[PDB]
């Protein structure tokens, strides 16, 4: 199914999955299309925080609900 | 009920949800702008086009058109975001 | 003494130059000592007399004194929500 990957820089990603696929599937997915690592990466969906060790179905993430996309900032 | 949980992201779009799901254009669109008022002068990731822009899309007839546009330009009024 | 620089050069920010107050809101992101007076300055940035802030506090220093900007945004709102 398809879902949506929504940035906060106003940009949509559109990935192809399964609902009983993992996050860190999805992840991975991410850094195919990107080739950012997976510990870089924070995903949230309607304000709750994903975790890669579930799946899918666990959140209730169905064909083509909206995540959010948050990056790692770490400085210095 | 925005006005009641006001200036708070932590639970108001948790309270709108058990009075939601009535498939009402008058309970929905009055709890969907009630929405925007919650967020409002949190400007994170609460709905820049996840919720109030699906209720947007509902449009052909009343307040479905109309309560949803109200809400987004509350809660981002302070912004300046041309997206 | 410097720390009267936010509130009161958004009296200089609409009538001159809108980039003004921000070459002062610049002004402010080089006056960097140390915490105190800049965390007091940078209160007002968010919801006190104008947001639209939040795309120029995420710089090479993103340890606490340009981590101040999600507190900015949404923690010490948290605390007038603590009100």
């Amino acid at each position: 199914m398809q879902i949506f990957v929504k940035t906060l820089t106003g940009k949509t990603i559109t990935l192809e999955v399964e609902p009983s696929d993992t996050i860190e599937n999805v992840k991975a997915k991410i850094q195919d299309k990107e080739g950012i690592p997976p510990d870089q990466q924070r995903l949230i969906f309607a304000g709750k925080q994903l975790e890669d060790g579930r799946t899918l179905s666990d959140y209730n993430i169905q064909r083509e609900s909206t995540l959010h996309l948050v990056l790692r900032l770490r400085g210095g | 009920l925005g006005m009641i949980l006001l200036w708070d992201v932590d639970g108001g779009l948790t309270q709108i949800d058990k009075y939601l799901y009535s498939s009402e254009d008058y309970i929905k669109s009055g709890a969907l702008l009630a929405c925007g008022i919650v967020n409002s002068g949190v400007r994170n990731e609460c709905d820049p086009a996840l919720a109030l822009l699906s209720d947007y899309v509902l449009h052909n007839s009343n307040t479905m058109r109309l309560g949803s546009i109200f809400g987004l330009g509350l809660a981002y009024a302070g912004s300046n975001r041309e997206d | 003494l410097r720390c009267a620089l936010g509130v009161f050069r958004k009296f200089s920010r609409f009538p001159e130059a809108l980039r003004l107050a921000l070459m002062l809101n610049d002004m402010e992101l080089v006056e960097d000592i140390f915490t105190s007076c800049k965390d007091v300055v940078v209160q007002k940035q968010m919801a006190f007399m104008l947001g639209r802030h939040g795309v120029f506090l995420e710089l090479s220093e993103d340890v606490e004194e340009y981590e101040d900007l999600t507190e900015i945004m949404s923690n010490v709102q948290l605390n007038s929500n603590f009100l």
